[PDB]
Order: C-alpha cells, then structure tokens, then sequence
C-alpha cells in the first residue's frame, strides 16, 4: 500500500530488465 | 589612505609583528652558550630581521589589519618606488636580453651551415654584440622607423 | 674543387665538370648525358650507382642501409664528388637484390 | 685547446656557466641589498 | 588430408580449418525412456520463446512486487521506520 | 572499405607501393612525369587504413591519400 | 594473359609443432588465405604468427588466416631469403582465389598490361569544399 | 680452449676531435641538425651501443669503460 | 626558348597546400618536355615535415620574385 514499496523495484528492477532485454534483442540481429 | 590602508611606521599590526617575529628567534639564541657559532648565526639573523622591519617603514610601504606591507600599481606618484620604476628597470633588462638575441640570430643567417653556429655558439661574435644591448632602446626606435625592424614580405 | 667524374652506361663512359659543392647528378644534367631519377630527395633506389675509384661525401644520404654507405651504393641526386672519382649509372636493382 | 674551446661554447657547457654567472650575480646583489620590495633610491 | 604430411584439401574445408567438436559424445540417452517419458511431458509448456519470455518477465515482477508491497518490518528497516526521537541540525531542526 | 586515391602531383618514386602490408597499391604506366609510371589502389577492399604508404611519399603535399571510411572485417584486420 | 598457378593440395607444408596464433573461428566461417614457395633447401624461417618453422625442400603451402600475415610472411620470404611466393584466398565454399602476385609481375614493378583505379587527374590541393557536396551522398574526395 | 687475458693496444687515440663533433657515433647526427627534434634523439640514443654498430667486440668495450665510469661516480 | 623561370632563380610558392607557401626557393631544373604537369623544381633552405627540400612545381605555381 505504501507506493515507494512498488514503484521503486518495478522501476530500479523490472524496467531495466524489460528495457535492456529488448534493446538487446532490438540491436543484436539482422533484419 | 589609499585603499583604506595605514603607512606602515605608525601601524600597529605591522609592529606587533615584528615584535612577534623577533621574539621566536630570540628562543632559538637560547639553551645554548651565549657566544657560540650557532648562537652568533641566530643573532645575525635577529640583526637582520629588525634592519628588514625598519627598512620597510623608512620606505613609506602601506600596511593592511594584517599589517603586510601592500604594494600599488595604479600609478601613484607615491608608489612608483613599488611596481614602475622597477618594471621600467625590468623592460630595460629584458629589451637588452631580447635584442641581443637578435642580432645574433640576424648575423649569424648568412652561413651555409647556420644551425653549426646554434648548437655551438660563436663566442667572439657573442661577446662582440652583446654590448649593443646597452643602446638598444634607440636602437629599436630607429628600426622601427627605418621599417626594418619588422619583416616585410610576411 | 671541379674534379673530372667518370661514369660508366649502357650509353658508354663520359667526362664533365663540375665543383665539389655540387652532386654529380645535377652538373651532368647541365652538360647532358642522360641519368636516371625521381625523387630528386635521397630517399630512394632511383638514382643508383656504385664506385670505382676515389669517394664521395656520404653526409647527403638517408633512407639507406647502416652500411649502403660503406659497401659502395650511392645515389647521384645526393652526393658532394670529393675527388676525380669514377662512378656507375643504372646501378638501382644490384643494389635493390 | 681548440677544439676545448669549441666543445666548452656547446649550448648546454655554455648555458650552464652563463646561468651560473648569473646565480653568482644575482645571489651576491641579494647579499649586499637584501629583503627588497621596491626601488628606493629614486 | 591427413596424408602423411598434407594437411589442406579444397573437397574437405572443414577438416582443414578445424571444424572439428573435439568433446561431443555421439551416444545415446544415458536417461532411462520411463524417466525422459516424466520429464518432456511435465516440462513442456515453457519451451515455446515468446511464451517463455512472456511469462518469466511478467510472471517474475508480480513476483517482487507481491513480496516486496507485502513485506513485514523484520525483513527491511526501510519499512519499518524510524524508532527514535530526531534531532536537530546545527541551527535548524 | 577505406578509400585510396593517387594525386596526379605522384612522381612514380613506387616507394609507398614497397610499403604497403596488404597489396593494395600498383604500379601503371604513364606519360605524365620522367618514370612514365603512376601508382594505382585497385584492391583498397583490403586497404588496413595503415597509411605506412602516406609516410613513404616523399612529394609536398602527399600524392597517396587514405581516407579512412566503412570498417569491415578485412579493414579492421581481425583474426576472430 | 598470365593464367595464375591453381592451387596444388598434397603440397607438403612447414614442419611446425603447433601454435595458439593458428586459425580460428573466423577461417571456419568466413575466409582464411593460404601462401606456396618453392625452397630450394630445407631451412629454419620465423612464422608470422608464432615461433620458428622449418620450410621443406620442394613445395611449400602455409594457410594463414589474415592477408597481410601471408604478406609479411612473403616479404620475410623475397628479400631475407630469395624465394618467389604466391598466395590466394579460401572461402567456406571451396572456392580459391589467386591473390598475389596479381598479374605475374610484382606490383613495384610496371606492368603494361594494368589499368588506372582511384586515381585522380589533379593536386590534392584542389578538392573541393564540404560545402560543396553536402546533401548529396558524395565525398568530397571520391569525387 | 684455454682462459688467458687478450687485448688490443690503442684502439682509440684520445682526443677532443669528437667532443666538438655532437653525435658523432650516429652518421645522421654528426652532419648536424635540420630541426629541433635532432636534438632530442642525441640524448635518447647516447648509450645504445649496440646500435651505433654491429661489432659485439666494440659493444663489450664500451660497457666495460662505462662500467668503470660509474664505478668512479659511485665512489 | 626555354619554359618557366631560369636555373638558379628566386621563385615564391602559390600552391597552398605546400610547407613553403608563400615562402621562396630556388629554381634547380624546368624540363624543357611538354606532356608534363608540373616541370619547375624547387629547392628550399628548409626541409618539411617529411624532412625533405625540394619539391616539384607547375609553371603557375611558381612566382619569380626578386
Ligand atoms: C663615463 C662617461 C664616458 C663614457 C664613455 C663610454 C664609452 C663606451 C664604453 C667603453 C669604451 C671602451 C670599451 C673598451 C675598450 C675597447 C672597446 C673596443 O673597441 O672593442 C672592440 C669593439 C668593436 O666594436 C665594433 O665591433 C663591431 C663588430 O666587430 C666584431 O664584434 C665582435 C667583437 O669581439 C666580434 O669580433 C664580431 O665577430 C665582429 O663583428 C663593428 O663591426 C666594428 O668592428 C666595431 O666598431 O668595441 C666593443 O664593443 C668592445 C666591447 C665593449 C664596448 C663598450 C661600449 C660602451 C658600453
Ligand atoms: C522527471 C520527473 C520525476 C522524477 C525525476 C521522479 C523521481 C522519483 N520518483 Mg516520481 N513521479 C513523477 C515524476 C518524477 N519522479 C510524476 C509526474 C508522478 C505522477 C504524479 C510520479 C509519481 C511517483 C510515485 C507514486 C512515486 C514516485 C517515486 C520516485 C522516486 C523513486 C524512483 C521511481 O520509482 O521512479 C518513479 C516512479 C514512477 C511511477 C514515476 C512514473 C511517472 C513518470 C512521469 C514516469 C515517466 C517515465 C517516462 C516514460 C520516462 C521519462 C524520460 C526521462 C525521465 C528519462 C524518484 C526519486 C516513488 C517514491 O516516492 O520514492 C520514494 C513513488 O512511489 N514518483
Ligand atoms: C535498483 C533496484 C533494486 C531493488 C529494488 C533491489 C532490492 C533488493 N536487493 Mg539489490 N542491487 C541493486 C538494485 C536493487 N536491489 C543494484 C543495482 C545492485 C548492484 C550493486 C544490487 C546489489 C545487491 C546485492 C549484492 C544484494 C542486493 C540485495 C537486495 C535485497 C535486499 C533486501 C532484502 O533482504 O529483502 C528480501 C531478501 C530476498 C532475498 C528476497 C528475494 C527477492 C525476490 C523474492 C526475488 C524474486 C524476483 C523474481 C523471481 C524475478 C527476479 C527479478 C525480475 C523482476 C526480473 C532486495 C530485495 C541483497 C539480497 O537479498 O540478495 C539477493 C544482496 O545481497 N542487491
Ligand atoms: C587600468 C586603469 C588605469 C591605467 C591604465 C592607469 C594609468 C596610469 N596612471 Mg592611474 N589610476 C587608476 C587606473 C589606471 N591608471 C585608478 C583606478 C586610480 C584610482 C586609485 C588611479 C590613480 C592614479 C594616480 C594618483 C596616478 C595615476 C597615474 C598613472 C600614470 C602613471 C604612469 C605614467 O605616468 O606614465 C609612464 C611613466 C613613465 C616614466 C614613462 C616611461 C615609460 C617608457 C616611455 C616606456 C618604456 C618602453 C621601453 C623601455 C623603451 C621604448 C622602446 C620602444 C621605443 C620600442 C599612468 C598612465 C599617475 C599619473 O598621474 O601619472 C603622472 C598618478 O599620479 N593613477
Ligand atoms: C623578479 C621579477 C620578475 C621576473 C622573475 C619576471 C620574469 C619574466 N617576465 Mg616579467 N615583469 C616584471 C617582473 C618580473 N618578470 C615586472 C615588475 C613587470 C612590470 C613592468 C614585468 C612585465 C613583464 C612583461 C610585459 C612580460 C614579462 C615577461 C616575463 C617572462 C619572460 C621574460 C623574457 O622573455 O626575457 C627576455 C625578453 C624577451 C625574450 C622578449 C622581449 C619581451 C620583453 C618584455 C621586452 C619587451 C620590450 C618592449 C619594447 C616592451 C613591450 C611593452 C609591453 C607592455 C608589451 C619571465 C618568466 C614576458 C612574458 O611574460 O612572456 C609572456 C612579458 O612580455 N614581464
Ligand atoms: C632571441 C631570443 C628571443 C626573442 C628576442 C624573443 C621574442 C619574443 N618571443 Mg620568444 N622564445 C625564445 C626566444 C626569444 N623570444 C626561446 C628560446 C623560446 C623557447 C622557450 C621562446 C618561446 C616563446 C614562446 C612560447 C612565445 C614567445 C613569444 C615572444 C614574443 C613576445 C615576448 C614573449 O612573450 O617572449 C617570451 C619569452 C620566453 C617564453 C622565454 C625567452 C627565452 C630567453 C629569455 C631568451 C633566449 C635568449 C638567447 C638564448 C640569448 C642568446 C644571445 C647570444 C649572445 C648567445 C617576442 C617577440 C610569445 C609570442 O608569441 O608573442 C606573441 C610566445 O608565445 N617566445
Ligand atoms: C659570479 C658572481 C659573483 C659576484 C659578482 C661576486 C661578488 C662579490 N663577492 Mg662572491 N662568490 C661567488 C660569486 C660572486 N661573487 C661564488 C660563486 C662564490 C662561491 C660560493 C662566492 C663566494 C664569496 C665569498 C666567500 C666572499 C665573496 C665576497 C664577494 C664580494 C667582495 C667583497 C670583498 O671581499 O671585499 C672587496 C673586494 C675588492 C675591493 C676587490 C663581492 C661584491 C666576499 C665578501 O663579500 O665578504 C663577505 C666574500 O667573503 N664571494
Ligand atoms: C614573477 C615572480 C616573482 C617576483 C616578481 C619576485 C620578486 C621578488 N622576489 Mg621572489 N621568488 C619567486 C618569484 C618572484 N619573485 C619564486 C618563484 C621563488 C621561489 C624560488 C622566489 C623566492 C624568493 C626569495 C627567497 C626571495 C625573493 C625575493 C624577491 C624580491 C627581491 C628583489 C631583489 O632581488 O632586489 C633587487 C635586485 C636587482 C635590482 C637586480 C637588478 C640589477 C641589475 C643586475 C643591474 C642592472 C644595471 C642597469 C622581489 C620583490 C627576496 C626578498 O627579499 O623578498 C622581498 C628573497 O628573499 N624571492
Ligand atoms: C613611446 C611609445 C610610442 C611610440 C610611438 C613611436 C612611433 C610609432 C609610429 C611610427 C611607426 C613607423 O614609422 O613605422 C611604421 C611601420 C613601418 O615603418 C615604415 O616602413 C616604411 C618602409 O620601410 C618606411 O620606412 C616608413 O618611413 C616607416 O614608417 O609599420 C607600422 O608600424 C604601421 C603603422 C603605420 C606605418
Ligand atoms: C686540457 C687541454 C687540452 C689541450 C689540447 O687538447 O690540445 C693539444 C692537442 C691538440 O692539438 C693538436 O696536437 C696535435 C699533436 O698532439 C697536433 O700537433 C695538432 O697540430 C694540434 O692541433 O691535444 C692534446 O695533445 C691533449 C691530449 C689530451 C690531454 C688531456
Ligand atoms: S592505408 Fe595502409 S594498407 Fe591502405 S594503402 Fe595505405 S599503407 Fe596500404
């Protein structure tokens, strides 16, 4: 219920993970 | 006076730093024999520290609330003894080093192996220019008018 | 001074003059007996020749072997003629091996 | 002797005793007028 | 190749460049088929890549959010907050 | 692919050509200069970018220029 | 016109005991050159990549895996020694491609039968501005 | 086969011929200087020996009187 | 009649892209040949940064100065 105790994992580790993993998988492969 | 500052004579900061000074030297005189070569070098010492006080007072320096003697260079007449005669001493000096130089390296262009006498100077060629030094500003002002100061042709 | 320089070639063997502040290549120029060149600079197989007799000043030389200079090679473009000395022309590729 | 004379005017030999004369002047001039901040003889 | 003292043949590129598995086993299953039957049946559903990919991402941060938005004060101090009085700056406070 | 052009200032010295690690340069006949002779870069899709063939120019300016451009696997030499 | 020698395997090539500057991955995949010379004796020459070899008397075939290590290697081979090498380039397919020297003759030596490429009929002083080119996929240079 | 002490009588005459001559062990050097860089490589090269020439007899000599040089500004 | 300045003369460089630009050099040989671009060659006091002193010039390059 406290919204730090949300935002802050789901934005410090979730969305690097989903950004990163994308970005990679954007990069690194021909079209 | 100028700057808000005091003449350093009747200053009091400046004297209470020369008393200040002169005192520790004092305690290095002592714990040793009154009249001994380390006890004689710290009196010669302490001799010359109060000559060096009473010399910038009799001089006329400004002293600030750190009673350091301040040196203006705005250019007044009161003050020339600080920046502007020395720096008039100072062009002198330098204007005789550079156009020395000068000449030298102007004589010594109409070889064939001019680097020779670069990395080993001619002596005899030095020792007969270096003196035109001495007549150098006339010298410059008369170059420059004649326009053979500065190279044309660049 | 102006020592007479033989040169051996395939055009046969010549004599000019020319004084010893100047290379062997340039007063030949300007009598005309035909030398090989290109860089004109001292930093190539060009001009090459070797000697028979006398020697010239190595003090205008570079891009040349530590020992180019003592073994006989030299380039005409380049070199002071210090004696009547007797030179080759068309001497590059014995000297490029 | 000569060439002693040639190899003591090679810019670092000469550079060196120039500038030791120099020191020596400089550090004499100190001696005699020392702690001086300023011109006071005119 | 290989033939006394060549070691290069245009037919054969891949002998010639190294193209060699020097560990791979060329065996069969060492698992017994009853216990491969167990496994690829149960296993299945998570080898399909997006799905997989899917899943674990989003599967994974409902995972930190549930246990981090549910988590009592003897896991992390940040929750359970301060136990003490403050005091005061230099000046302010 | 780097790309190598040769200037018509070239006095066909071929000392460059001697120096380039990758046979990209050439010599080719000419009737510009004394040598009737030019260099040629017809296999720059090998050119390193090393440019030892621009320290071997002895003209002013240079007659052999390498203009670095798109990096492939020959031209960043990588054995991997 | 100069057909070039086509690669003869079997050549024998130098005694070496191994070395971890070989080929690679790149040679398994993209492309790897291989250099002949002919030895007149059996001899001890540095290798490009590693130690010391020893070239056979009779044919001799060495597969590097970067053009300007079997350039090296010629070099080294020409002019310390006085041997006359020939190298071509291997792809993945099984095709060969005879490399160097191009047209028979060494290329520091004129060769009447060779054509101008990248050459520009003009002083590199005359170039023209950026400005120039801009907006046009053109290089000042390739001009 | 057998250890016994050789030398050479003279091989150079001392002499302050060299000492006006600034680089005179590189044959580059000893013409003169073009450029202020001929200065610089004086210095970086004055005790490569075994660059000035290719005699490993010549090269051991000069290691052997350096060697003492130093001995001397040691002591 | 010969082409370009005469051996042994004072020439200043034109061409910008020269160590010498603007600078002076003296005339060594104009070949006399046609079909060639840049005939006039120059030797200066100084060498480039390539340490080299002289240099090949056309006929417009070169300015006889006095
Ligand atoms: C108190 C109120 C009165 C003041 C009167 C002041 C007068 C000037 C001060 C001293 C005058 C006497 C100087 C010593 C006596 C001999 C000086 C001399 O003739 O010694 C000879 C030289 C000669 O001077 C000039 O020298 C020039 C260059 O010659 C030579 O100059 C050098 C001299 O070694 C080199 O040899 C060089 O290679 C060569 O070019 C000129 O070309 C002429 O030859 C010549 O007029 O005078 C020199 O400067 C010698 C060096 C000292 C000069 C001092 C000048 C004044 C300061
Ligand atoms: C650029 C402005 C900005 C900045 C620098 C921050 C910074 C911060 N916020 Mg925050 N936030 C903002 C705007 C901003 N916020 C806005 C406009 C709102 C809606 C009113 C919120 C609502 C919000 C909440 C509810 C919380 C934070 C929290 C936090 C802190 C923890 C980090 C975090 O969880 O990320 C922020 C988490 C969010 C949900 C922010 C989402 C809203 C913004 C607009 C997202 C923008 C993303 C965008 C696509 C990328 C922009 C490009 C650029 C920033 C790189 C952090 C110091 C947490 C906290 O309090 O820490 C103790 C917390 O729980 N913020
Ligand atoms: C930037 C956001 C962020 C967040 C929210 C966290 C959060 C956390 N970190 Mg941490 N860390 C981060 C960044 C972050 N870290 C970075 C950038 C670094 C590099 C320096 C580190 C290096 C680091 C170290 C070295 C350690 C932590 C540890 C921890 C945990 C200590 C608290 C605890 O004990 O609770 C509870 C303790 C737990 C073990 C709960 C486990 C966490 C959940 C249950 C895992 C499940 C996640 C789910 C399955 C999917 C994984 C992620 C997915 C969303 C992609 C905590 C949950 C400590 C730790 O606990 O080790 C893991 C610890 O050792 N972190
Ligand atoms: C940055 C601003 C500024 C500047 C540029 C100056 C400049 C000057 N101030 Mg001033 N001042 C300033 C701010 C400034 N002041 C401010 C803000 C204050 C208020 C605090 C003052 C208060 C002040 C006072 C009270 C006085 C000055 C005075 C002077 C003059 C003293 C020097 C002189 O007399 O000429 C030059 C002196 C010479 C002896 C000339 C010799 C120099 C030679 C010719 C040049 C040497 C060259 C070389 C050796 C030989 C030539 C070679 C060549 C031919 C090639 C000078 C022109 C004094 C004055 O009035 O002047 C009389 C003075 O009384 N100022
Ligand atoms: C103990 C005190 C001291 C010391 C150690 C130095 C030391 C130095 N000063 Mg300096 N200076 C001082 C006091 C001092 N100065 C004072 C009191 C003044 C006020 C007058 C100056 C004004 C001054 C100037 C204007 C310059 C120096 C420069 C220099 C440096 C080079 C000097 C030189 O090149 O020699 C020999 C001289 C030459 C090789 C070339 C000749 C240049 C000099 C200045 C003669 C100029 C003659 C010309 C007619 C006058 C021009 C007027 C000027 C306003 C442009 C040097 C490290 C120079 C510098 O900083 O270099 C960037 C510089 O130009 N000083
Ligand atoms: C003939 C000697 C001589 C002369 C007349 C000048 C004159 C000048 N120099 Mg220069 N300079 C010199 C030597 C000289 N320089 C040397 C040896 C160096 C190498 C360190 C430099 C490096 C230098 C720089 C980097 C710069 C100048 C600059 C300048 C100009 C401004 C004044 C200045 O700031 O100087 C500065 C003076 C120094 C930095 C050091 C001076 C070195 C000594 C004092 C002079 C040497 C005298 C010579 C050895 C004596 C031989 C005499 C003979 C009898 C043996 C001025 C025209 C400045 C400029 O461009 O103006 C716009 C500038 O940026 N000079
Ligand atoms: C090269 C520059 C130089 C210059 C211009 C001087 C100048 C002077 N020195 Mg000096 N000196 C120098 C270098 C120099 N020295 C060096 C390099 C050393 C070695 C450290 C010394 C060591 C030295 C000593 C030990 C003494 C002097 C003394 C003197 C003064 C002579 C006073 C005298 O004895 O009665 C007058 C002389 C005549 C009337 C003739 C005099 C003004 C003497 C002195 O001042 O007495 C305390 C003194 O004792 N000097
Ligand atoms: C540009 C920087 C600079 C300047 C302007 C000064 C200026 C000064 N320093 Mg200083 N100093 C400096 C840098 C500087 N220094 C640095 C970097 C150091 C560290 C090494 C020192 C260390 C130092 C010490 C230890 C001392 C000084 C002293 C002095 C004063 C001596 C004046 C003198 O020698 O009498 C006058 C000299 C002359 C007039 C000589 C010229 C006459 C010629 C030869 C004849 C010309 C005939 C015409 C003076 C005001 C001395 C002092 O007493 O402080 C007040 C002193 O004790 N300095
Ligand atoms: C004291 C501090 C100030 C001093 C001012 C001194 C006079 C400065 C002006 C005159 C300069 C001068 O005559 O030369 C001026 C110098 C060139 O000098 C000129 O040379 C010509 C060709 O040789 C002629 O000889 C002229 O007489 C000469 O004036 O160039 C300049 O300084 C540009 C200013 C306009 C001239
Ligand atoms: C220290 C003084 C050195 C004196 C000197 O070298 O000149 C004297 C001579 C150089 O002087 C030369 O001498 C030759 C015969 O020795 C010839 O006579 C030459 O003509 C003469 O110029 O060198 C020496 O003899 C000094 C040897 C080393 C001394 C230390
Ligand atoms: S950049 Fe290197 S490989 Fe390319 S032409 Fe110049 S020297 Fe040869």
């Amino acid at each position: 219920i406290n919204l730090p105790s949300l935002f802050v994992p789901l934005v410090g580790l979730l969305f690097p993970a989903v950004a990163m993993a994308s970005l990679f998988l954007h990069v690194e492969k021909r079209l | 006076d100028i700057a808000g500052l005091t003449p350093c004579k009747d200053s009091k900061q400046f004297a209470k730093r020369e008393k200040q000074s002169i005192k520790k030297l004092e305690s290095s005189l002592k714990l040793y024999a009154p009249d001994s070569a380390p006890a004689l070098a710290i009196n010669a010492t302490i001799e010359k520290t109060k000559r060096r006080f009473d010399n910038y007072g009799k001089q006329g320096l400004l002293c600030g609330a750190d009673g350091l003697p301040h040196l203006i260079v705005s250019g007044d007449q009161r003050h020339w003894g600080e920046f502007i005669t020395p720096g008039i001493l100072f062009l002198y000096i330098a204007g005789w080093i550079g156009w020395v130089g000068r000449s030298y390296l102007i004589a010594i262009r109409d070889d064939k192996k001019p680097t020779q006498k670069e990395i080993i100077i001619d002596v005899p060629l030095a020792t007969g220019l270096v003196f035109r030094g001495f007549s150098w500003p006339i010298a410059a002002y008369r170059e420059l008018l004649n326009g053979e100061l500065v190279a044309k042709d660049v | 001074a102006s020592y007479k320089v033989k040169l051996v070639t395939p055009d046969g063997t010549q004599e000019f003059e020319c004084p010893s502040d100047v290379y062997i290549l340039d007063h030949a120029e300007e009598v005309g007996i035909d030398l090989p060149y290109s860089c004109r600079a001292g930093s190539c197989s060009s001009c090459a020749g070797k000697v028979v007799g006398g020697e010239v000043d190595q003090s205008d030389g570079s891009f040349l072997d530590d020992e180019q200079i003592e073994a006989g090679f030299v380039l005409t473009c380049v070199a002071y003629p210090t004696s009547d000395v007797v030179i080759e022309t068309h001497k590059e590729e014995d000297l490029t091996a | 002797m000569r060439d002693l004379k040639t190899y003591l005017s090679v810019a670092p030999v000469a550079s060196t005793l120039w500038f030791a004369a120099l020191a020596g002047l400089l550090i004499e001039i100190n001696r005699f007028f020392p702690d001086a901040l300023t011109f006071p003889f005119f | 190749y290989g033939d006394k003292s060549v070691y290069f043949d245009l037919e054969d590129l891949g002998n010639t460049t190294g193209q060699w598995d020097l560990y791979g086993s060329d065996a069969p299953s060492p698992y017994n088929s009853l216990q491969s039957k167990f496994f690829e049946t149960f296993a299945a559903p998570f080898t399909k890549r997006g799905l997989l990919l899917k899943f674990l991402i989003l599967g994974g941060g409902s995972t930190l959010a549930y246990f981090s938005a549910t988590a009592s004060g003897d896991i992390l101090p940040i929750k359970k907050g301060p136990q003490l009085p403050p005091q005061l700056g230099p000046r302010l406070g | 692919s780097h790309s190598v052009k040769i200037y018509d200032t070239c006095i066909g010295c071929t000392q460059c050509v001697r120096a380039c690690p990758t046979d990209v340069l050439e010599m080719i006949p000419w009737g510009g200069c004394k040598a009737k002779q030019i260099a040629s870069a017809p296999r720059t899709e090998d050119c390193v970018g090393c440019k030892r063939c621009e320290s071997a120019c002895p003209t002013d300016f240079l007659s052999v220029r390498v203009y670095l451009w798109h990096e492939t696997t020959r031209s960043m030499g990588l054995a991997y | 016109g100069f057909t070039p020698p086509e690669l003869d395997p079997n050549t024998p090539s130098p005694i070496f005991g191994g070395s971890t500057g070989g080929l690679l991955r790149k040679a398994q995949v993209e492309e790897f050159y291989v250099i002949t010379w002919e030895s007149p004796k059996e001899q001890i020459f540095e290798m490009p990549t590693g130690g010391a070899a020893i070239m056979r008397e009779g044919p001799n075939l060495l597969k590097l895996a970067r053009k300007e290590q079997c350039l090296a290697l010629g070099t080294r081979l020409r002019s310390k020694y006085k041997i006359k090498y020939q190298f071509y380039r291997v792809f993945p397919s099984g095709e060969v491609q005879y490399l160097h020297p191009k047209d028979g003759v060494y290329p520091e030596k004129v060769n009447p039968g060779r054509q101008g490429v990248g050459v520009n009929f003009r002083s590199i002083g005359k170039n023209v501005s950026p400005i120039e080119v801009k907006f046009t996929g053109k290089q000042p240079y390739d001009l | 086969p057998e250890v016994k002490i050789l030398v050479d009588r003279d091989p150079i005459k001392t002499s302050f011929e060299q000492w006006a001559k600034p680089g005179h062990f590189s044959r580059t050097i000893a013409k003169g200087p073009d450029t202020t860089t001929w200065i610089w490589n004086l210095h970086a090269d004055a005790h490569d020996f075994d660059s000035h020439t290719s005699d490993l007899e010549e090269i051991s000599r000069k290691v052997f009187s350096a060697h003492f040089g130093q001995l001397s500004i040691i002591f | 009649p010969p082409i370009g300045p005469k051996r042994g003369a004072k020439v200043k460089i034109l061409r910008q892209e020269s160590y010498w630009y603007k600078g002076t050099g003296s005339v060594v040989a104009v070949d006399q040949d046609p079909n060639t671009r840049y005939p006039v060659v120059v030797r200066f006091n100084k060498v480039n940064y390539a340490n080299v002193s002289t240099n090949n010039y056309a006929l417009d390059e070169v300015e006889e100065v006095k």
